[PDB]
DNA sequence: CATGGGTGCGCCAGACAGGG
DNA sequence: CCCTGTCTGGCGTCCTCTCACCCCATG
């Protein structure tokens, strides 16, 4: 990793970079989930912003994941009691 | 590498000699040499052939002197109580 | 007690966590910069040259100081904002801040450079692969005119690079800075003799059409080949190089 | 006394065609570049060949 | 490991100048080949044979 | 624990949960320890090693005010000797009787016997003197010192570090080119001359025609000069030639010159100082250039020449590396440079967590203190610059102040999960107080 | 100080019901262990603590030994006896040294090793006195979940283990929850988890049955048996002895209230009761139970039994993947092959008809005089050859010269059979006459057989040509085998 | 023992007199 | 009151590294 010049061309505002990048390297480190590119023992940071440049992750797509996920989590809680 | 290399070719039964020591080389206190020499044993390979019990008789001989001549054999691969066949050597018998 | 295994542990740590380098005084923002360690038998931060332009740091002495970013966010925020390779502009203008400063400059004018006879005055080149190869082995010189043959990529439609391949009446030494320069920029940005004001506005017109990371990579290159042929040349300062007009008596 | 740190090539990351990159470790404190500039001068000249 | 020891650095090192000048070679017939001559600078530790054998 | 107050029963004193600990010192220098110096406040009890050093300075004064009565007793008796050459000499009879009773031999009332009163008189003066000193040294050495109010010994110990030279110390001629050494590099890869010699420092140039110091250069020229003096006159001995090649060849390298004002001459000297000074010139020859009325170019010249170095200064050099010329040859001689006493193991400092200061919650700053580098004022401005928000909240809230957020911080690093809590700086509720403790008050709203 | 050393050992003995003695040759042991940290030098060292004062005494101990192997802390017999002539091998010799100071390191060294005395005595007397939750359902706290065990804490620094094979399939549980598991193990683990309890082995079921039945716990009704598969099924089987009571009928409660809390303890595993029987056959018909069992044929030779059900039934019988059956066996100790009415009767039917082939054409008797055999219940050469001459002579027709012939055709068959497979392989035949040849060893001798070289004759007329293609004979092997084999053949 | 008793800076700027 | 002179206040770069020394005095 040197420059991070197509994780803006992917997103513009390259301050939305820093958040969605973020969030994202919170979920692959303390939530415990894989990450969607092939790694070479990178830490978190620069496989976040790899998986920027593949275009796979931003905030629509996060908010996607969190809004299934979460849907998910209470739909099993409802079909676990009734 | 082929061609480098081809262009440097044409440069490129008593113990053994322990056992005939004094018994001073033991670096054994001054009390403990003073009363093997008084027990007439001059060699290592004489105090080798000695028992405990038998360095126990010797005169001013203590429990302490004891421990350190055992100690001291310990550190060469030395015991108390070996027999050697052979010994002294008739190269000894006449000094 | 610093045993043999926590080396390992530390090469792990310092991967992919920049530092804050940081002269004391700081007056504008490129005074603070984040870098990526590399581990030092030592005890002085080595810092790389070009940057020196952005921090006004010689070193006759200079101190800097390193402040490591603790949480994620800062990470990113020295990555993704405050890394050296962001800062190549100065927000007073539109300069480069990253401009080569001055020994790469001196290796740099006495590599594109001419003389009117050298070993291999006007001969012809195939390409300049065999130009560094003609220097190297001790036929030609750094500065011999000569006819190469050299095919610089011209982008003339859109977002397409063209080749054309041509005979440039150029030296020796163009043609080896001409290896290092990225496909898109013309020969006629090596073709003249590469002053610091040259160099300059090399490093901005590969910025304004390649972007940002051959301009980086293009940095880094120009710096290692200015530092190269700097100490090939022998540049040094004399008594005798100061030369006394022979007119300074009468005019007095 | 005699005893250095006997080298190899790692790897030959022989990049696209007609190109190789073939890198040695390790050796001593300055044994690289006497390796180099004995491989660079050999294989600039004396290497022979046909054209 | 007493108090009593000394320690020097060691220079184990014990050659001081090595210049070799190349020059053109006359005894064989064949010409355009050269004689390398290795003027050395020993202190007395290493024979010169010995040394380029070594090297 | 019943262990704990135990110790009265298998021991006595009192109890254990007082902290037994031993005054450990930190690190960061070796040493070798030299000197020892233990000073005591008068009544309390000398230990074993205050009595071995009072003993020691004890036999050392003993030893040298015995050794001053011994030296000048004997310059006593030389004199005696010398006087007693003339006058009733006693060849034989003058070491027959002890040496103390040189003064009642034969001879009148002269000089000589007003002499030997006179140096009778010091000789008791001497006697009854190193009585009364040797008595007011031991007194000297046996009292105590006057010291601090509540202390009762101290003891000054100095070690002794040898600091050698690395990458990063700062190293200067006497012309203002500065520098930081930047690279200890091997033997074989400096600059060497078609005759073999290894250059060993490699300066640059490009400081020349900006920064114009341009003396170093003349410098290093007649430098170089002196030091082809001192290569001649190795050469002259070391093949070992007679004193007149050497007298030659100092006398034509000591005139060279305009009307100067050494003027030396060598016929005065009687061949065996001659071989001393050039025992002394064989590592280079000394060259005096006072200041304003100095040596001009045309004499470095013709010094250069005496030599057989090339006029102009310049050695072609090879390189080290590739094995293959410089072209345009370099300049080489000798410039005499200085290390100064900025260091690089004095300068160089790290903290991860250490101690914090009192009145507010910020880490303590210097050195010795073992303290954490000031993130100043246009450091925050330079972070307000950029868009870095979260690296400015903790570098001056997680960082620095806020205790309950630093120990969250220090758990949550431990553990792998980088996050901060953020909270409060203390130092803001420091302002608070003291703008509350006038009749202000300022809140918090909400 | 003095008085302080008998009020903690009184406090320590009453506190934790541990002899005085025990916890003064630990206090010794550790004093000892960290003067002997103090020297430089490994030392042997003796303290020895005044009962009534508190004071205490240490030594430079001199471990009196026959041959002195560590003169710093051994001493020999003869130098022991010089000092003291009542010493004896094993005895110490003591050096007036330094006690020493009791700071707080001594004081720690001291209560771990207290602690540690407690953990031998105090501890282990409480896990005796529990010799029955040494082996019934003990009671834990979940202190820690790993992937791989459970750790438990039962109070009193007491520790156990379930291992994850130990717990059941569908069990989650959390730190701070409160498990109930049997002790089936007790290892010698004190640091850690001694103790192994286990939630998926029998002894659970068999323990919560006890605890939930009083009837159990009286001794009234016994369980005989248990199969289970933890946290899906499992099967008791129950005796009594008191005919006024219905063991099953005990063990389920009123409206299976007893039966559901065991289960409802498992997980909601399903538990089924069945009455022992003496008799195995009606115990297995209990055993398959829901199922009903139609005909049971009972092989005692290979210890299984035939289980014909209904063709509706099958289904049942066998259990989603073979698991109602699977703990029939478990239970019974019985192969139980489970099978239709008209599936039986074919295997029957086949089984008889080869006994039929068999005794035709081995003994030389028609299909007519088989088919008796087969119907008197003979289905083996093996019978035919060993019974006891009086069942063979209660068969209709049968004489005693014709059963003496029958015998001695089934004798001569078995005998012809036998030799044929050790001559075909390297069994016995070939297993000595191929094998006489030294070298040979059994593998070889049967790769020789399956090749027709079946007797040292035989291996003495090949060439080395003819066994070449023989993995793991090499030429030289083969023409020394050939060559023995011919030493002993054609020159003995 | 315990408390308490110099005279080398220069500009800006607005508030306070001071005439005007 | 409308301009003029005076009088006091408020302020003047950032990081570092050593050192030396912190209230008498006394009835
Ligand atoms: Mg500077």
């Amino acid at each position: 990793r040197v420059t991070v010049q197509d994780a803006v061309e992917k997103i513009g505002n390259r301050f939305d970079l820093v958040l969605v990048a973020a969030r994202r390297a919170r979920q692959m480190q303390v939530g415990g989930k894989d990450p969607l590119v092939p790694e070479e023992n990178d830490k978190t940071t620069v496989i976040a912003l790899r998986e920027i440049e593949e275009g796979l992750i931003n905030n629509q797509i996060l908010d996607v994941r969190e809004r299934q996920e979460q849907q998910e989590q209470e739909a099993a809680e409802l079909q676990a009691v009734t | 590498a082929t061609i480098l290399a081809e262009q440097l070719e044409a440069f490129v039964p008593e113990f053994d000699p322990i056992l005939l020591r004094p018994v001073d080389d033991l670096e054994l206190t001054v009390r403990s040499a003073n009363c093997l020499k008084a027990e007439a044993i001059h060699y290592i390979g004489d105090l080798v052939q000695r028992t405990e019990v038998e360095l126990l008789k010797t005169p001013n001989l203590g429990k302490k002197s004891l421990t350190e001549i055992k100690d001291v054999l310990a550190s060469r691969g030395l015991s108390l109580g070996m027999r050697l066949e052979n010994w002294p050597p008739a190269s000894i018998a006449d000094e | 007690r610093e045993e043999a295994v926590v080396w390992d542990i530390l090469d792990e740590v310092i991967r992919e966590h920049p530092v804050l380098l940081n002269r004391a005084p700081t007056l504008h923002r490129l005074g603070i910069q984040a870098f990526e360690p590399v581990l030092i038998e030592g005890k002085a931060i080595q810092l790389h040259p070009l940057v020196c332009a952005a921090y006004n740091a010689d070193f006759d002495g200079d101190q800097m100081a390193v402040h490591v970013p603790l949480t994620l966010e800062a990470q990113l925020e020295a990555r993704a904002l405050m890394m050296s390779t962001n800062n190549i502009l100065s927000p007073a203008n539109g300069e480069p801040i990253i401009v080569p400063s001055q020994d790469v400059v001196l290796g740099l004018y006495y590599m594109t450079r001419d003389c009117v006879n050298a070993k291999g005055e006007g001969m012809v080149l195939t390409g300049p692969k065999e130009a560094e190869r003609l220097y190297r082995s001790g036929l030609a010189s750094l500065h011999a005119r000569v006819k190469v043959r050299i095919t610089e990529y011209e982008k003339d439609a859109n977002g397409e690079l063209v080749a054309k391949t041509s005979l440039k009446d150029t030296t020796v030494g163009r043609a080896i800075l001409w290896m290092i320069v990225p496909k898109g920029l013309p020969y006629s940005i090596v073709n003249q003799a590469l002053g610091k004001k040259a160099i300059s506005k090399m490093l901005n017109t590969c910025y304004r059409i390649l972007g940002l990371k051959p301009t980086v990579i293009f940095a880094d290159q120009i710096m290692y080949t200015g530092f190269a042929y700097a100490a090939r040349s022998g540049a040094s300062v004399g008594i005798d190089d100061m030369v006394i007009p022979e007119k300074k008596h009468e005019i007095i | 006394v005699t005893e250095f740190l006997k080298p190899r090539l790692v790897d030959i990351e022989q990049v696209s065609s007609t190109h190789a990159k073939v890198t040695l470790e390790p050796l001593e404190r300055g044994f690289g570049h006497t390796l180099g500039n004995a491989l660079r001068r050999i294989l600039l000249s004396s290497m022979p060949g046909c054209a | 490991r007493p108090i009593g020891r000394l320690l020097v650095d060691a220079c184990y090192s014990p050659v001081e100048r090595i210049a070799y000048n190349v020059e053109a070679a006359r005894v064989e017939q064949r010409t355009d080949l050269d004689k390398l001559v290795i003027e050395m600078e020993t202190n007395g530790t290493i024979d010169p044979e010995e040394a380029i054998r070594r090297a | 624990t019943p262990e704990e107050k135990l110790l009265r029963a298998i021991f006595g004193e009192k109890a254990s949960d007082v902290k037994d600990s031993s005054l450990r010192v930190p690190n960061g220098v070796s040493g070798t320890v030299i000197d020892v110096q233990v000073f005591t406040r008068d009544g309390v009890e000398k230990d074993k090693r205050a009595l071995e050093i009072e003993e020691m300075q004890l036999k050392q004064a003993k030893k040298d005010l015995s050794e001053e009565l011994q030296i000048l007793e004997a310059g006593l008796f030389s004199r005696i000797r010398a006087v007693l050459v003339a006058g009733g000499v006693e060849a034989e009879k003058l070491d027959k009787l002890p040496r103390d009773r040189w003064l009642e031999l034969g001879l009148t009332d002269e000089e000589k016997q007003n002499q030997l009163e006179q140096l009778a008189e010091q000789y008791d003066e001497l006697k009854h003197e190193f009585e009364k000193k040797l008595e007011a040294k031991r007194r000297k050495i046996t009292q105590g010192d006057d010291l601090a109010p509540g202390v009762l010994k101290i003891v000054k110990v100095y070690l002794a570090v040898k600091r050698r030279i690395q990458p990063g110390d700062k190293m200067a001629g006497r012309h203002g080119n500065k520098g930081v050494i930047s690279k200890i590099n091997p033997i074989e890869d400096m600059p060497y001359d078609e005759n073999g010699t290894p250059v060993d420092i490699v300066l640059n140039p490009l400081g020349v025609p900006s920064r114009m110091n341009i003396g170093q250069i003349l410098e290093t020229h007649l430098g170089m000069a002196a030091k082809g003096i001192g290569d001649k006159i190795n050469a002259m001995l070391k093949q070992q030639q007679e004193v007149a090649k050497l007298r030659e060849f100092i006398q034509r390298a000591y005139d060279l010159g305009a009307d100067v004002r050494q003027k030396v001459d060598l016929s005065t000297f009687s061949d065996e100082e001659v071989m001393r000074l050039a025992e002394n010139l064989r590592k280079g020859m000394p060259i005096a250039t006072p200041v304003f009325d100095g040596a001009k170019e045309a004499e470095i010249k013709e010094l250069l020449k005496l030599g057989d170095l090339p006029t102009s200064g310049q050695i072609r050099l090879y390189d080290g590396r590739t094995g293959e010329q410089f072209e345009r040859p370099v300049t080489v001689g000798y410039m005499y440079m200085l290390k100064l006493n900025h260091l690089v193991d004095d300068k160089m400092h790290a903290r991860s967590t250490g101690s914090y200061s009192l009145v507010t919650q910020q880490p303590l700053g210097g050195k010795a203190q073992f303290g954490g580098q000031r993130f100043g004022e246009m450091e925050v401005w330079a972070l307000e610059a950029y868009g870095a928000a979260y690296t400015l909240q903790e570098m001056l809230t997680v960082k620095s102040d806020d205790v309950n957020g630093r120990t969250k911080m220090y758990k949550n690093i431990v553990d792998g999960n980088h996050q901060m809590e953020p909270g409060m700086p203390e130092s803001f509720n420091v302002l608070l107080k003291e703008i509350r403790s006038l009749g202000i008050n300022i809140e918090l709203e909400d | 100080m003095n008085k302080e050393i008998l009020a903690v050992v009184e406090a320590v003995s009453n506190e934790k019901a541990l002899p005085r003695e025990k916890i003064f040759e630990a206090l010794e042991s550790a004093l000892a262990t960290a003067t002997k940290k103090k020297y430089e030098q490994e030392i042997d060292v003796r303290v020895q603590i005044d009962r009534k004062s508190g004071d205490f005494d240490t030594f430079r101990r001199w471990l009196v030994v026959d041959e002195v192997t560590q003169p710093t802390k051994e001493i020999t017999l003869e130098a022991a006896r010089y000092e003291d002539e009542s010493l004896n091998l094993g005895d110490y010799v003591e050096d007036q040294i330094e006690s020493v100071t009791f700071d707080r390191i001594t004081t720690q060294t001291a209560k771990q090793v207290i602690v540690q005395k407690v953990r031998e005595a105090e501890r282990a007397m409480v896990v005796d006195q529990f010799r029955e939750h040494e082996g019934e359902i003990i009671t834990g706290v979940v202190k820690k979940v790993n992937r791989d065990n459970i750790s438990l804490d039962l109070g009193n620094n007491a520790e156990a283990v379930i291992l994850r094979e130990d717990m059941l399939p569908r069990e989650n549980f959390r730190p701070g929850d409160r498990v109930r598991g049997v002790l089936y193990s007790v290892r010698p683990e004190a640091r850690g988890a001694q103790l192994f309890v286990t939630r998926s082995k029998p002894e659970m079921l068999i323990e919560l049955f006890r605890i939930e039945v009083p009837e159990i716990g009286e001794e009234v009704i016994e369980i005989k048996a248990a199969a289970r598969d933890p946290g899906s099924r499992a099967k008791i089987a129950v005796k009594t002895n008191d005919k006024r009571i219905d063991p099953v009928g005990a063990c389920v409660g009123m409206r299976g209230a007893r039966v559901q809390a065991v289960s409802t303890e498992l997980g909601g595993e399903r538990i089924d009761i069945v009455l022992w029987d003496d008799n195995p056959a009606q115990f297995v018909i209990n055993a398959m139970a829901p199922a009903d069992v139609a005909s049971i044929v009972v092989d005692e030779d290979k210890h299984t039994m035939d289980i014909a059900v209904e063709a509706g039934n099958l289904a049942q019988a066998i259990g989603r993947n073979g698991q109602n059956v699977r703990l029939a066996s478990q239970l019974s100790g019985w192969e139980l092959n489970v099978m239709t009415v008209d599936d039986l009767q074919a295997k029957h039917q086949a089984e008889a008809h080869a006994a039929i082939d068999t005794f035709t054409k081995y003994l030389d008797i028609d299909e007519d005089f088989a088919t008796v055999l087969v119907e008197e219940g003979f289905s083996t050469l093996e019978e035919l050859a060993y019974v006891p001459m009086k069942e063979l002579l209660e068969i209709e027709g049968l004489d005693e010269p014709t059963v003496e012939a029958l015998r001695e055709r089934a004798k001569n068959a078995l005998a012809t059979i036998a030799q044929a497979q050790e001559e075909s392989l390297g069994d016995n035949k070939p297993a000595d006459d191929l094998l006489n040849l030294e070298g040979v060893d059994r593998d070889l001798a049967f790769k020789l057989a399956a090749r027709g070289v079946c007797t040292l004759e035989d291996l003495a007329e090949q060439g080395i040509d003819d066994l070449a293609d023989i993995e793991g004979l090499t030429d030289e092997k083969a023409g020394a085998l050939i060559m023995a084999a011919r030493n002993i053949c054609w020159f003995g």
